């Protein structure tokens, strides 16, 4: 049996209702649990058989369903309840779990404070040379970082790193690291980070000159 | 005697059958053995229909006294297959027939098998030898059209709307049938346990149910008790000797409470008429622990082989 | 007071056997069926088998995916629960979860209701290397950083100033690279008309190979 969970992210504000959907490959006859993850990593268990409220989980908890849909309903969203939740099915043999639901807040558009960073000269002295791209308290996560060395669009070798939504100000963070080596990085002249996102009303570009 | 049709007087052997939607209309069509009319027609080479004027309370039962045929309202495996509940498959040339029932003359028998559920058919003018392995010519069917004494269900069998299992409940009702039966091997081809050496096939009397996984769950001891629902399968709508009322009537009868019926169906449904239909309820085994509705729930005949120690 | 408590992670060779063991608080061990979850970074809950109570005489049950493999087994005098993974294999490394279900055959309710808190295992082929770490040098307000790059297992604590600095610092989740070490940044953005009136230090230390390095940012 394949569960599957419709939104890997969903976005909600405190204190209203907030559903997450459980989608089964096939009629799972309501045998199906909700569990919990909070990013420490600690699981609890909040609904089993598809509505009934394990030991001690707040009755903003509801989770309801039939056949192969499902749902999980919190009527207040509470700031404890941002959380990663997972369905797992088990009327079929090996007792599956869904993919996540990871809930995140809504607040105002943000925009990128984009900063890049030149390769450090210990590393130069070492072999690798790698630029940087900083993407600084913004909202949506959404967002997409280019790399054009001499006006290349290089991909293949940049890796993008997002934190999770910020306590204080709900905002992401996100880092584009672009690994190269000391031979093709003094290859070129014009190295530049490209970023497109919500908030940004034209493509912001910062770059620097080897 | 039946539960909505007298049996069919049908005209002629080469019409064919329509496929309807309703409840009562295909309950009808069970009464008049049309269900095992269409499995013949298509599997077995077959023209026409069978339960000529007998009907399905007319067809012959293995077991000779069968107590569950004589509530008109638990169905057999035919019957849980023409409301789609489950498949009476084509016998295969390795599907072992039992020996016990009087196949001579039959044009169609079935069983359970441990996997499932096996019936057997005859084409035109054919029934079955007294072995049950080979359809000789029978003249005495060449008119196409055939009693229900021509018709065979083996073993004490009911199937009810089966509220279906966690697949862990059955490996745990799965070993404790092995706990029981030690010593079998394979039934009916499917590995009951794991043998090193083998007996030959032998003949099982056997009580079982079928919990809807891989396959049945024989039991020695156990518990059977059955409780009355008054669900909305347990009324059928008819108009009294016009037959049942079409799809749309009875969708309208049963859930705008509307049309005439027993105190029974008034009592839970308000009040074309529905009546409930004769059966004990639905049957609920209590086995080595557990509680389980079954699918199908019977006494059949099986083919074991056992332990050589 | 349920409790679970897993233990015996670590950083194994594909091959390797390890054993993980799960301790219990607050409750009638012999009574729980048990059951082993394990968690691939950046991935679901997969479920890989179970022990059953001395009820069911402790009979297990194992996925597909590790039959053969694992072995789910308890010591009701200890009151442990035991995960022996054989033949381990690159795919194995994950986070590994044990939680007691709860059962209640007359209905059909079987879930997972207590769980560990996770203890983590890899299987690598590849040797515990420290991180070297680059500086990230300046340009309102600005940013600076560390560069922690080429280290093998995963975890590498990054604080700045010794704990004074953390209003407005980053540090991001490592990402694996295809040479198989992590690499990750911390970044923090500062008042700029303080850039050279205060020295900014990343201190980054990476338990597994016992490395321990602060670095100065400068402009």
């Amino acid at each position: 049996v394949v569960m599957t969970q419709t939104t890997s992210s969903l976005s909600a504000s405190l204190g209203d209702r907030v559903t997450i959907s459980c989608s089964a490959s096939q009629g799972i006859s309501n045998y199906l649990n909700w569990y919990q993850q909070k990013p420490d990593g600690t699981v609890k268990l909040l609904i089993y058989y598809t509505s009934i409220l394990h030991s001690g989980v707040p009755s903003r908890f509801s989770g309801s369903g039939s056949g192969t849909d499902y749902s999980l309903t919190i009527s207040n969203l509470e700031p404890e309840d941002i959380a990663t939740y997972y369905c797992q099915q088990y009327s079929k043999f090996p007792r599956t779990f869904g993919g996540g639901t990871k809930l995140e807040i809504k607040r105002t558009v943000a925009a990128p404070s984009v900063f890049i960073f030149p390769p450090s000269d210990e590393q130069l002295k070492s072999g690798t040379a790698s630029v940087v791209c900083l993407l600084n308290n913004f909202y949506p996560r959404e967002a997409k970082v280019q790399w054009k060395v001499d006006n290349a669009l290089q991909s293949g070798n940049s890796q993008e790193s997002v934190t999770e939504q910020d306590s204080k100000d709900s905002t992401y963070s996100l880092s584009s690291t672009l690994t190269l080596s000391k031979a093709d990085y003094e290859k070129h002249k014009v190295y530049a980070c490209e970023v497109t996102h919500q908030g940004l009303s034209s493509p912001v570009t910062k770059s620097f000159n080897r | 005697g039946p539960i909505i049709c007298a049996g069919p007087i049908h005209s002629n052997k080469s019409a064919d059958i329509p496929h309807l939607l309703g409840y009562s209309e295909k309950i009808c069509q069970i009464d008049r053995l049309i269900h095992v009319s269409s499995w013949l027609r298509n599997h077995s080479q077959f023209q026409g229909y069978v339960g000529q004027r007998g009907g399905r309370s007319q067809v012959s039962y293995y077991p000779a006294e069968n107590s569950y045929s004589r509530w008109s309202g638990l169905l057999s495996p035919c019957d849980a297959d023409w409301l789609g509940m489950l498949v009476v498959k084509k016998a295969k040339g390795s599907d072992m027939i039992v020996p016990g029932p009087s196949y001579k003359g039959k044009v169609f028998f079935e069983r359970p098998t441990f996997d499932g559920y096996v019936g057997w058919g005859c084409g035109s003018g054919k029934s079955r030898t007294e072995s049950g392995e080979l359809c000789s010519s029978d003249s005495r069917t060449s008119s196409g059209l055939l009693p229900s004494d021509r018709v065979l269900w083996i073993g004490d069998v009911a199937c009810q709307p089966m509220t279906p299992i966690p697949e862990e409940t059955f490996l745990e009702l799965k070993s404790f049938s092995q706990s029981e039966f030690p010593d079998i091997c394979k039934i009916d081809g499917i590995v009951f346990n794991q043998c090193e050496g083998e007996s030959l096939p032998q003949p099982f009397d056997v009580a079982w149910m079928d919990v809807g996984h891989s396959h049945k769950i024989i039991m020695r001891e156990h518990k059977t008790k059955w409780v009355q629902e008054s669900s909305s399968k347990d009324f059928v709508c008819y108009k009294e000797g016009t037959g049942p009322c079409s799809e749309s009537e009875e969708k309208t009868c049963k859930t705008s409470g509307s049309c005439r019926g027993d105190m029974q169906f008034c009592k839970v449904a308000g009040c074309c008429r529905c009546s409930l239909v004769h059966k004990p309820g639905e049957v609920v085994v209590s086995y080595g622990g557990m509680r389980v509705r079954p699918k199908c729930y019977g006494f059949s005949r099986m083919m074991a082989t056992l332990e050589v120690s | 007071e349920v409790k679970l408590m897993e233990s015996g992670g670590g950083l194994v060779q594909p091959g390797d056997s390890l054993r993980l063991s799960c301790a219990i608080s607050g409750f009638t061990f012999s009574d729980y069926y048990m059951s082993w979850v394990r968690q691939p970074p950046g991935k679901a809950l997969e479920w890989l088998g179970f022990i059953r109570n001395k009820a069911k005489g402790y009979t297990t049950e194992y996925s597909a995916s590790v039959k053969g493999r694992f072995t789910i087994s308890r010591d009701n005098s200890q009151s442990i629960l035991y995960l022996q993974m054989n033949t381990l294999r690159a795919e194995d490394s994950a986070t590994y979860y044990c939680a007691r279900d709860y059962r209640y055959d007359d209905e059909y309710y079987y879930a997972m209701d207590y769980w560990g808190q996770g203890t983590s295992v890899t299987v690598s082929s590849a040797s515990t290397k420290g991180p070297s770490v680059f500086p990230l040098a300046p340009s309102g307000t600005a940013a600076l950083g560390c560069l922690v790059k080429d280290y093998f297992p995963e975890p590498v604590t990054v604080s700045w100033n010794s704990g004074a600095l953390t209003s407005g610092v980053h540090t991001f989740p490592a990402v694996l690279q295809s040479s198989g070490l992590y690499s990750l940044s911390s970044v923090v953005t500062v008042p700029s008309s303080s850039l050279g009136t205060q020295t900014y230090i990343c201190n980054v230390n990476h338990k597994p190979s016992n490395t321990k390095v602060d670095k100065k940012v400068e402009p």
